[PDB]
RNA sequence: CUUGGAUUUACUGAAGACUAACUACUGCGAAAGCAUUUACCAAGGACGUUUUCAUUAAUCAAGAACGAAAGUUAGGGGAUCGAAGAUGAUCAGAUACCGUCGUAGUCUUAACCAUAAACUAUGCCGACUAGGGAUCGGUUGUUGUUCUUUUAUUGACGCAAUCGGCACCUUACGAGAAAUCAAAGUCUUUGGGUUCUGGGGGGAGUAUGGUCGCAAGGCUGAAACUUAAAGGAAUUGACGGAAG
């Protein structure tokens, strides 16, 4: 639980609400930083990967550490075939025709 | 030509000395070159040491001093007249001036 | 002129010379 | 000083000189006979010894090496040869 | 310091390198000390220390891995555990 | 407008029995209302009062004690020891040139599980018959003094509770014992335990 | 002999994609094809599976790592912060 | 018999703060600055404005009941100047002359171990 | 930026840097450089030596290591300062000085770059020539001094020698154009060994070629033409929005 982690704790797969089984900081290389606690109101302040500060119930849970597989974006894809294979198992959103060319 | 045998600093048997900032203008000056003055002044001027001693709740209370070490670059010191231009022969004298 | 700024001027003129020869290779 | 007897220096100033700067260089070290209190056995030990020498009779360290002359342990008396 | 003591024991005394040799020496009672590297699997560790408990043999836990224990023993290979059979010029059994 | 000082209630601060003048002073807080109690906003407060005031004597003028309140009994605040520090002017008057300064620190637990950091400071003393201008100690001597300092604070803290340690601090027992223990290493002056910090309560 | 002066592993890409992109591929692709030390058995038998998956051929231990290296700096920092906190003042 | 507060006087070279709190310092009793008593920026830090501000602080504190204070003089500190501004001495003398009683006086100027870079650049601020 | 509670005040926490005072005509390192504690790893000078080897040495084209800051590529970090930029003043104009923000950068990890008034503007090794007091390291002899502990084998301090250093003060036998110099002396009474560089000022560290570098650039590097001086140190005066 978020209240059981001291300030500055790097945590991952954090619950927005008690029991949704993980919502925040689930992508590769990402995490949530625990900024501080407010025990009187039973709330915890965290910093999300986007840089936003959020107030979550202190009963919400998270997993200690950084999500594995980080640094993936550092390498160029270099190829249309590489982007094709990337989205072949994600969804039909590639390639994109520019609207000005329609 | 060469003006000072010490090159205006105090670096001998040394390569580099870490710098300090002038108190007045914040100029980076090498620590050996800076004009340094140690001042230990009373926090209250002698005019007010009386009314403050009468207003003191302690009988025979010593006023604490203010300890400070001031660092000046050559420009800061010359402008503030901490040091002055001396004659060619008077430059060599390294005893502290006899004033205090 | 100041020697340092004259040097910068000469560096800029070498740059121009190099680009001009590179134009026709 | 233009005239001075270089071949016969005064022995007082000659003894203050560094060991390599005399007319003929000569070591200032010597050997001593050290008597431990426990027994009586002559053991020759170098004055500027670098080893913790122990006598054969009793396994007692006679001297401990220092930067210069070795320091004799307590109860050990030395006599210069 | 323990590296110097271990180098002296390997140079002058007797030892066995390897799990099978250590277990044989514990069965035969010929072991004076068993040294186990830090990255040894825990199941093997708790088995070596059950053998050492039965044999009444001290255990030293090396802080480095089997690569550092191997290079400490002057070997060009990895040593996961070792037993000291005869401390010679060293005093490791008297110090550990 | 409203003069928020009409709603302030004065409370008394009580020091441990280790000091003499237990009437530390007065504090104030918003009066307890239905929505907000005076107690919760008044407990947890830290008061910094000079040890010369806590002891009457002027020999302690350069040390000042932090007292942390953690229980309230009516109009009285029951404080506990929170820390020690030297005054800035005293330290600046002790740090001269042409002498060696030696410092040490240690993280230590009390008998009652009070986590402290204790900072010790000392300076080389110039002998009365000394002629040379400077009085410098070799870095090896400074390391040996620092080690003796470290093991003395460790012994004199791990063997006692926080109240007893405070009773040791008031007559400067630790500084004099460090000075006595380091006589055979190098002459020292102004040997003080200049700061103690509570980390966790 | 030495076969390529500077392209190295990116010599499979020929003249395409731009030199900056090819040297950017080379930096991370040497890391993803390197052999790493196993923290469990000590052998140099750790190789990447898919991204984030690092297997040891010898002891058959799989560890979660970075996309192209076994450990990222953020993970190294968390490992060291946790080891301190514990094996220290807090026991 | 007296009730001590803590008079935290911050005298920089651009302004002068006379801030009277309680003994703990978590409760502020009176805070009048030298910039609140004059309409010129060039003399917001004047000794006259600091003394008048301190006298008004003493008058407001007295009607609340604080009868004695400890003095904590400070300068700007940090990477900036370590000498107190000209108004802190006048505000202190005015406080002493206003019937308020003075206890211990200490300097609490923030002095860094080493520092964190100082503004002005390598060549300093020219003019 | 501020009645949306700024600034200030106390407690708590988080980030990165950085190591004040102590800090010096003091230390170490080949230089660049190096300043919180402790542990670990491997180095180093000097000193002491009646230990060991015996010319193994000195300086060095080619060839190498390191090399402040800035700068380049990619991650990390990115508090403070802050090129560029934005902004408020001043001004005839200021895209300058001054004020408030601010991106690269400042920090770190993998690689590059190889330049500084990188200065002691003084190559390295060796010998000799003059007095003095300080100081750091080591060694060797010794106190009307304080101290361990109550004393010794405590340590500190004091007095002498010595070797090595960082330097300093006086004189000028001597050198120099002089400023000045214990080396910049032992140079027309010219020769201890050796490496590098210069031949009036510009053109010009330019053009070209080569080579290294991702780039910025680095190293090597002319000629045509032009010119009677450029320059060094000191003297007298004049002037200063420098001091008395
Ligand atoms: O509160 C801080 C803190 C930081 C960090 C980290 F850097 F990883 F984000 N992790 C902390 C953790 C964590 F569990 F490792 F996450 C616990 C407590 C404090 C932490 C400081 C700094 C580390 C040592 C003491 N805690
Ligand atoms: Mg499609
Ligand atoms: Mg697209
Ligand atoms: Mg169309
Ligand atoms: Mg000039
Ligand atoms: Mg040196
Ligand atoms: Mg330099
Ligand atoms: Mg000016
Ligand atoms: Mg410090
Ligand atoms: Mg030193
Ligand atoms: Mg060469
Ligand atoms: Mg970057
Ligand atoms: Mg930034
Ligand atoms: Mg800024
Ligand atoms: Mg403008
Ligand atoms: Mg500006
Ligand atoms: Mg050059
Ligand atoms: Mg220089
Ligand atoms: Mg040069
Ligand atoms: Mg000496
Ligand atoms: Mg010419
Ligand atoms: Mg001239
Ligand atoms: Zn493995
Ligand atoms: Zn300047």
């Amino acid at each position: 639980p978020l209240g059981a982690c001291p300030e500055g704790t790097i945590v991952s797969n954090v619950e927005e609400k008690v029991g949704d089984r993980g919502a925040l900081g689930r992508t590769s290389g990402n995490y949530v930083i625990i900024i501080g606690h407010n025990p009187d109101e039973n709330k915890t302040r965290v910093k999300l990967p986007s840089g936003a500060k959020k107030i979550i119930s202190s009963d919400a849970r998270g997993v200690i550490g950084v999500v594995a597989g980080g640094g993936r974006i550092d390498k160029p894809l270099l190829k249309a075939g590489r982007a094709f294979h990337k989205y072949k198992v994600k969804r039909n959103s590639w390639p994109k025709t520019r609207g000005v060319a329609m | 030509p060469k003006k000072r045998a010490s090159n205006g600093r105090n670096k001998k048997g040394r390569g580099h000395v870490k710098p300090v900032r002038c108190l007045n203008c914040a100029r980076c000056v090498p620590k050996d070159k800076a004009i340094k003055r140690v001042t230990i002044r009373n926090m209250v001027e002698a005019a007010a040491v009386r009314d403050l001693s009468e207003a003191s709740v302690y009988a025979e209370y010593a006023l604490p001093k203010l300890y400070n070490k001031l660092h000046y670059c050559v420009s800061c010191a010359i402008h503030a007249r901490i040091v002055r231009v001396r004659s060619r022969t008077d430059r060599k004298i390294r005893t502290p001036p006899q004033r205090k | 002129m100041r020697d340092k700024w004259r040097k910068k001027r000469v560096r800029r003129l070498k740059r121009k010379r190099r680009k001009v020869r590179a134009r026709s290779k | 000083v233009l005239v001075q007897d270089l071949l016969h220096p005064s022995p007082a100033t000659e003894a203050k000189q560094h060991k390599l700067k005399t007319l003929v260089q000569q070591p200032r070290s010597f050997f001593m006979d050290v008597k431990c209190q426990g027994c009586l056995n002559i053991t020759t030990v170098f004055s500027h010894a670098q080893t913790a020498v122990t006598c054969d009779s009793c396994s007692t360290v006679l001297c401990t090496p220092t930067g210069g002359k070795a320091k004799l342990t307590e109860g050990c008396s030395f006599r210069r040869k | 310091n323990i590296n110097s003591k271990l180098a002296l024991t390997i140079k002058s005394g007797k030892y066995t390198l390897g799990y099978k040799s250590v277990v044989k020496s514990l069965r035969t009672g010929k072991a004076k000390l068993v040294i186990i590297a830090a990255n040894t699997p825990v199941l093997r560790k708790s088995e070596l220390e059950y053998y050492a408990m039965l044999s009444k043999t001290p255990v030293y836990y090396f802080q480095g891995g089997n690569n550092e224990l191997g290079t400490v023993c002057g070997k060009l290979f990895r040593v996961g555990t070792l037993s000291i059979l005869d401390a010679g010029d060293s005093d490791i059994l008297s110090s550990i | 407008v409203v003069d928020p000082f009409t709603r302030k209630d004065w409370f008394d601060i009580k020091a441990p029995t280790t000091f003499e003048n237990r009437n530390v002073g007065k504090t104030l807080i918003n009066r307890s209302t239905g929505l907000k109690n005076a107690a919760d906003g008044l407990k947890g407060r830290v008061f910094e009062v000079c040890l010369a005031d806590l002891q009457g004597s002027e020999d302690h003028s350069y040390r000042k004690i932090k007292l942390r309140v953690d229980e309230v009994q009516g109009k009285n605040l029951l404080t506990n020891f929170h820390g020690l520090d030297f005054t800035s002017d005293k330290l600046r008057s002790l740090v001269r040139k042409w002498q060696s300064l030696v410092e040490a620190n240690v993280t230590v637990k009390t008998s009652d599980d009070y986590v402290l950091r204790v900072f010790a400071i000392a300076f080389t003393k110039r002998q009365p018959n000394q002629i040379k201008k400077t009085t410098y100690a070799q870095s090896s001597k400074l390391r040996e003094v620092r080690k003796k300092m470290i093991e003395i604070m460790q012994r004199e803290v791990s063997n006692c509770t926080l109240a007893q340690l405070t009773s040791k601090l008031i007559p400067e027992v630790i500084g004099r014992e460090i000075e006595k223990s380091t006589q055979t290493i190098f002459p020292l002056q102004n040997v003080h335990i200049r700061k103690v910090k509570l980390l966790k309560q | 002999t030495k076969r390529t002066k500077k392209v190295g592993i990116t010599g499979k890409f020929g003249v395409r994609y731009g030199s900056s992109l090819r040297r950017q591929t080379k930096k991370l692709e040497v890391q993803q094809h390197a052999k790493y030390d196993c923290s469990f058995c000590g052998k140099r038998t750790v190789q990447r599976g898919a991204t984030g998956i690092w297997n040891c051929k010898s002891c058959k231990k799989t560890v979660a790592g970075g996309a192209y290296t076994v450990s990222t700096a953020a993970a190294a920092t968390v490992r060291s912060t946790i080891r301190r906190l514990r094996e220290l003042a807090e026991a | 018999s007296q009730v001590f507060g803590v008079a935290r006087i911050f005298a920089s070279f651009n302004d002068t703060f006379v801030h009277v709190t309680d003994l703990s310092g978590k409760e502020t009793i009176a805070r009048v600055t030298g910039g609140m008593k004059v309409k010129a920026d060039r003399d917001e830090s004047s000794p006259y404005a600091a003394m008048l501000a301190a006298q008004d602080v003493a008058a407001k504190c007295k009607e609340v009941g604080i009868t004695a204070v400890h003095i904590k003089l400070r300068a700007t500190g940090g990477t900036k100047t370590k000498t107190p501004g000209p108004g802190g001495q006048s505000a202190l003398r005015a406080l002493a002359r206003s019937g308020l009683r003075i206890g211990r006086i200490e300097d609490v100027t923030p002095v860094p171990s080493d520092s964190t870079r100082r503004k002005g650049g390598r060549r300093g601020r020219r003019l």
